[PDB]
């Protein structure tokens, strides 16, 4: 397994290098430089990343059955977390919804704890998916659309 | 417009940030439309009830007339059992827009009532439920108009930038792209290959007189 450590230069990825190794190679996992000045050690830009060969690697003798469904409902809703913050500053959040505000909390714990990890602190993943889970249980059961039936009740009840 | 890769980074960084105040400004331009649609559909339940309004009222002075006959007329004018003349009302920010609750008599502050007259029940009824509508009519109106000068206000910008400024910066990106590229890489390119071309020729005419010699 290969994961180099390539840098982009001007920061972009319009670069000779970052573009060439992107066609070359099967994934890209970013850094935020804003998650960086925020002082997450941990800058990963999540929503940016992704990986092609993700559905392969999760399974159910092989990582945990919930982890695909748990990794797209993570995605999504921190989507709509950053639309809801856009929301809040563009109408003073006076006009948000409970749901609004559901999806703001959920991108400022989600920040404050998945993403902020130590340098020396260690997460099993079965650890870093109950961690996931219970980001996950502050939203109602109706909420998350994207967990599948049957898979939802099995865990969100905790 | 230099074709210097800074003003390239420039103008990608401010097309990025147009795009995003697009997005913004759409957003925001949408959320004012619904407000000021459901402002909308109040003031049309508080006209429908205008008119209505004035027929119950008629029946107020039919009354008068009928139990106490002319009023008082001048200063006093009788017709009068509740609903003083004082109001109440602010301006309140709705969607990030300051809009005036205009709350007049029958629901605005510091209304008074001097028990009734022999229509002064009739009138209560009639004249001051009007007043209780009209209360609500300039608050929707004032909200109303408000809603839809800064809809119109923001729709025009929203369209404005979609039009302008995004039109035109992306050609700029793309003249500023096609110059750099065309002009900087190819030119670079020829020089070294007319330069290697020298060195070969050179070596070329050092072999020969080697030979020569």
């Amino acid at each position: 397994t290969q994961i180099p450590i390539l840098t982009m230069p001007n920061d972009d990825i319009t670069h000779p290098t970052p573009d060439l190794t992107g066609y070359i190679t099967e994934g890209q996992i970013y850094i935020d430089r804003q998650l960086q000045n925020r002082q997450i050690y941990p800058p990963i830009n999540v929503l940016p990343s992704l990986s092609r060969l993700m559905k392969s690697a999760i399974g159910e003798g092989m990582t945990r059955r919930d982890h695909s469904d748990v990794s797209n409902q993570l995605y999504a809703n921190y989507a709509i977390g950053k639309d809801v913050q856009a929301m809040k500053a563009v109408v003073g959040e006076e006009a948000l919804s409970s749901e609004d505000l559901l999806y703001l909390e959920f991108l400022d714990k989600f920040e404050r704890k998945f993403v902020a990890q130590g340098a020396y602190d260690s997460r099993n993943i079965f650890q870093s998916l109950d961690l996931a889970w219970t980001l996950l249980r502050i939203f109602p059961r109706e909420l998350l659309h994207r967990i599948p039936g049957k898979t939802l009740d099995q865990y969100y009840s905790r | 417009v230099v074709p210097t890769v800074t003003m390239l980074g420039v103008m990608k960084s401010r097309l990025v940030g147009a795009t995003r105040g697009h997005a913004l400004l759409k957003k925001k331009s949408d959320a004012l439309t619904v407000q000021f649609r459901q402002i909308l559909k109040n003031i049309v339940t508080t006209k429908e009830s205008m008119g209505e309004v004035m027929k119950d009222s008629s029946f107020a002075l039919i009354e008068a007339k009928y139990v106490a006959g002319e009023n008082i007329k001048h200063i006093v004018l009788e017709n009068v059992q509740n609903a003083s003349i004082k109001v109440r009302s602010r301006q309140e920010n709705i969607a990030g827009v300051k809009i005036p609750k205009f709350e007049y008599f029958t629901d605005g502050e510091t209304k008074n009532d001097l028990t009734g007259l022999a229509r002064g029940g009739q009138q209560v009824q009639q004249c001051r439920a009007a007043y209780v509508k009209a209360i609500e009519l300039l608050v929707e109106l004032a909200s109303l108009q408000t809603s839809f000068l800064t809809l119109d206000e923001a729709i025009k910008t929203t369209n404005r930038r979609v039009n302008a400024l995004e039109n035109v910066v992306k050609p700029r990106l793309e003249n500023t792209i096609t110059y750099i590229k065309g002009e900087l890489d190819e030119l670079e390119r020829e020089d070294f290959f007319r330069l290697k071309k020298i060195q070969g020729y050179k070596k070329r005419e050092i072999e020969r007189q080697l030979a020569s010699s």
